[PDB]
RNA sequence: CUUUAAAUCCUUUAACGAGGAUCCAUUGGAGGGCAAGUCUGGUGCCAGCAGCCGCGGUAAUUCCAGCUCCAAUAGCGUAUAUUAAAGUUGCUGCAGUUAAAAAGCUCGUAGUUGGAUCU
């Protein structure tokens, strides 16, 4: 029951720095991107329906 | 069965109104030793001064120390068992310094692995846990 | 290629049964699917409810099947509901595809106050009931959609209903019986006795009778 | 069956029974329509015609198909009075 | 005891339609029961009866048409007013295209269509459809 | 496709087990 | 006592469940149909939908020639048919029931003036809108979610002192100009 | 200018004001419930997560991070109280053989309920 360990895992995290990307769009222009990535074309389908986030 | 009688009025009512006294919600919230036997004494948080930190152990099918603190309630002088949530968010406490802590989601009820921990940490020495842990904000000095 | 083994198959396949309502007037029991397939295999839609998993204790290990639970129907006035249990997950949706083309019936559709258009709802109140679960279909006005669980909705949807109210009892997280009770509810649509089917039946011929010397002769 | 235009909008019309009147299911396999032929009354020979009577499963388990039968058949003149 | 003898007469009723009965028979008759049997009747549910007279109370024996599914009293008889007529509706009533309540006005015993046609409230004694 | 399908087959009741139920119709 | 009023109410309804995949879908073809800023635009319509389905059925449920029925219900037929949603030649009470959300929809000035070839989409239709360069009749109109009545149709003008109707070179075409 | 008792704000006019248009949107999440990754690195029943079920004991879809992804969006999370969900207070409309439950058994006043019949 010792309090020894409190930030053990936290602490031990090799730190790694967030990367520079452009900015999100917001609002409508984020909306109509999702719209038009997902209802506009069939190209990110394989007709099994993966999903957005597949890394296979 | 049921009385289904145009005169059954008074008896309907009163045999709800007995009956509603074994629903276990009703009585809790209409009785008032619930409320007079809640270290709040019915609000949704409350100041408190550290007294020590302890280490309680998870309950039986998992393996843990979750940190937790005693907290003296200045509301009533009440002792109390409250979760430091998140790691290393034991570090941002010092002893003796003012906590404000909420409830733990089950309102009086234990949480998880936790066992007898109804309350947890929300702000410590006025600066929330969770700036302090972000680095938005650090502990005044 | 179909080769009919039933003598409704052969009527079917012979193109003497014009469609599913003649089948369905006279109660017959539809054994091929192939049937299913000619008089509506051009709208069905499939949707597996369900992929659950059963277990059989046993000396050395439990033996696990799984139990698929298929919703299909064209989006018109036809729904059926298959379960099916095998020791693989493809076989058993496969056959679960076959039994709810197996067990199709026809919905009829109501009207919820005045009759404009096509009919848009059930034509009464029906309850459908299975272990515990009780559903209940109530008409509903045009436009207000299906207001229910999404199990019985996909069903109802499947079954053309446009709009419905429902309301279930039980325990209604056994996804099978849950789904049961709705298409039980649903089939007793064209059970249900009312005021403008008082008129009295016009006994017609009947497949078997109609073209007995078709399926002497071929 | 008719909406406020007229127009019939069932998908089909159920058979009833003969004896109940109850509507038969689509899937009511035990019922059954049965045709009674019927006899020329000087050749005492079939003539062609019948009589069809329909009986859902409900009467048929209940062992009410013989008596409901009979009196349809007797309603109808095939079956001699007592 | 026996209490609502128009209770246990519609009861007979479903009981005896649910057998698939052609005829049923009711007793102890009443004017209340033949006056609900009329209304019935006039709809087309049941058909013809006859009132069997024995010298301390009626019996009816109801012919039977398969065209009733549900007839039921509502006990006690509550005061209905136009307002709520269509709670009462659709409560009880399977559909807006069919299906009778059955009301005792000031006019006489009626459906719930005549009620509202004649203007007025009462005390509902039962439903059929 | 057929991956979630074979991948509970191999663990009816693993840790992959309800998300491959779920991924195969919901 | 003050002589301030407190009179104010929700203008939409956020939806039993958050995470249903074919209402998430739905919604976001309206919304890219459209060209609308978030989900609350839709559940603002489908409020306003919904209440005028209630308030028909609540009339449709009265007797027809109750006259608290034919008043309003007349109006209410009125105001459907004066916004567009609703044809002149359907005007009973039932044909209320029948209207979809993007009937609404497409009365939005946004949508009027994608439609009337103001613009080259919707997102530049809201874009003008919302940049002061559509009027309609007289009046230079702000607001995208501006519900356009069939009378005020034929007119939404380019505006008289928008650089596309009026003829006043905005900032960016004056300040490069002058480097010309 | 207008506003207003001086004013401010909104509205109106002119000037300057946008290419990382860096004039840089966030808050929670990504096993199921419940939408969204068994990608990578770290830790190794520890630290922690987790409303619930559960994840973590060297290949963690669940901790700590990076990336990517989705949910609402100038908002979003948390605690408490409360309403619906709850037909889990049941008048509508629940239960009481075995899941919680009919008094050991009758009598009995108040209470509740009370057969046909009169144009």
């Amino acid at each position: 029951g010792s309090l020894a360990r409190a930030g053990k895992v936290r602490g031990q995290t090799p730190k790694v720095a967030k990367q520079e990307k452009k900015k999100k769009k917001t609002g409508r222009a984020k909306r109509r991107m999702q719209y038009n990535r997902r209802f506009v074309n069939v190209v990110p389908t394989f007709g099994k329906k993966k999903g957005p986030n597949a890394n296979s | 069965g049921k009385c289904r009688g145009l005169r059954t009025a008074r008896k309907l009512r009163s045999h709800r109104r007995d009956q509603k006294w074994h629903d276990k919600q009703y009585k809790k919230a209409h009785l008032g030793t619930a409320l007079k036997a809640n270290p709040f004494g019915g609000a949704s948080h409350a100041k408190g001064i550290v007294l020590e930190k302890v280490g309680v152990e998870a309950k039986q099918p998992n393996s843990a120390i979750r940190k937790c603190v005693r907290v003296q309630l200045i509301k009533n002088g009440k002792k109390i068992t409250a979760f430091v949530p998140n790691d290393g968010c034991l570090n941002f406490i010092e002893e003796n310094d003012e906590v404000l802590v909420a409830g733990f989601g089950r309102k009086g009820h234990a949480v998880g692995d936790i066992p007898g921990v109804r309350f947890k940490v929300v702000k410590v020495a006025n600066v929330s846990l969770l700036a302090l842990y972000k680095g938005k904000k650090e502990r005044p000095r | 290629e179909w080769m009919p083994v039933t003598k409704l198959g052969r009527l079917v396949k012979d193109m003497k049964i014009k469609s599913l309502e003649e089948i369905y007037l006279f109660s017959l029991p539809i054994k091929e699917s192939e049937i299913i397939d000619f008089f509506l295999g051009a709208s069905l839609k499939d949707e597996v409810l369900k992929i659950m998993p059963v277990q059989k204790q046993t000396r050395a290990g439990q033996r696990t099947r799984f139990k698929a639970f298929v919703a299909i129907g064209d989006y018109n006035g036809h729904v059926g509901l298959g379960v099916k249990c095998s020791k693989e997950v493809a076989t058993a949706i496969r056959g679960a595809i076959i039994l709810a083309k197996l067990s199709i019936v026809p919905v009829r559709r109501g009207y919820w106050g005045n009759k404009i258009g096509k009919p848009h709802t059930v034509p009464c109140k029906v309850t459908g009931r299975c272990g515990s679960v009780l559903v209940r279909l109530i008409p509903a006005p045009r436009g207000t959609g299906i207001v229910s669980a999404p199990v019985p909705k996909k069903l109802l949807m499947m079954a053309g209903i446009d709009d419905c109210y429902t309301s279930a009892r039980g325990c209604t997280a056994t996804l099978g019986n849950f789904a049961k009770a709705t298409f039980d509810a649903i089939s007793k649509t064209y059970s249900y006795l009312t005021p403008d089917l008082w008129k009295e039946t016009v006994f017609t011929k009947s497949p078997y009778q109609e073209f007995t010397d078709h399926l002497v002769k071929t | 069956m008719q909406n406020d235009a007229g127009e019939f909008v069932d998908l089909y019309v159920p058979r009833k029974c003969s004896a109940s009147n109850r509507i038969i299911g689509a899937k009511d396999h035990a019922s059954i329509q049965m045709n009674v032929a019927e006899v020329d009354k000087v050749t005492g020979r079939f003539n062609g015609q019948f009589k069809t009577y329909a009986i859902c499963g409900a009467i048929r388990r209940m062992g009410e198909s013989d008596d409901s039968i009979l009196r349809l058949a007797k309603a109808d003149g095939i079956v001699s009075k007592n | 005891v026996r209490m609502n003898v128009l209770a246990d007469a519609l009861k007979s009723i479903n009981n005896a339609e649910k057998r698939g009965k052609r005829q049923v028979l009711i007793r102890p008759c009443s004017k209340v029961i033949v006056r609900f049997l009329t209304v019935m009747m006039k709809h087309g549910y049941i058909g013809e009866f006859e009132i069997i007279d024995d010298h301390r109370a009626g019996k009816i024996v109801v012919n039977l048409t398969g065209r009733l599914n549900k007839c039921g009293v509502i006990s006690p008889r509550f005061d209905v007013q136009l307002k709520d007529l269509e709670k009462w509706q659709n409560n009880l009533l399977p559909s807006r295209q069919f299906g009778f309540i059955v009301l005792t006005t000031s006019a006489g015993i009626m459906d719930h269509e005549e009620a509202r046609r004649k203007h007025t409230g009462g005390k509902i004694l039962g439903f059929f459809f | 496709f057929s991956e979630w399908i074979d991948d509970l087959e191999a663990d009816p009741k693993g840790k992959f087990a309800q998300n491959l139920l779920k991924k195969l119709t919901g | 006592p003050v002589a301030r009023s407190w009179v104010c109410r929700k203008t939409y309804v956020t939806p039993r469940r958050p995470f249903e995949k074919s209402r998430l879908d739905q919604e976001l073809k309206l919304i890219g149909e459209y060209g609308l800023r978030n989900k609350r635009e839709v559940w603002r319509v489908k409020f306003t939908l919904a209440k005028i389905r209630k308030a028909a059925r609540e009339l449709l449920t009265l007797d027809e020639k109750d006259p608290r029925r034919l008043f309003e219900g007349n109006a209410l037929l009125r105001r459907l048919v004066r916004i567009g949603v609703l044809d002149e030649g359907k005007m009973k009470l039932d044909y209320i029931l029948g209207l979809k959300i993007e009937d609404f929809l497409e009365r939005r000035l946004q949508t009027q003036v994608f439609k009337l070839g103001l613009a080259k989409s919707i997102h530049h239709a809201r874009v003008l809108i919302r940049q002061r360069h559509i009027r309609v009749r007289k009046q230079v109109v702000n607001i995208p979610s501006f519900i356009v009545r069939l009378d005020s149709q034929k007119h939404i003008d380019f505006s008289l002192r928008s650089p596309y109707g009026g003829g006043r070179p905005g900032r960016v075409k004056r300040k490069n100009a002058k480097k010309g």
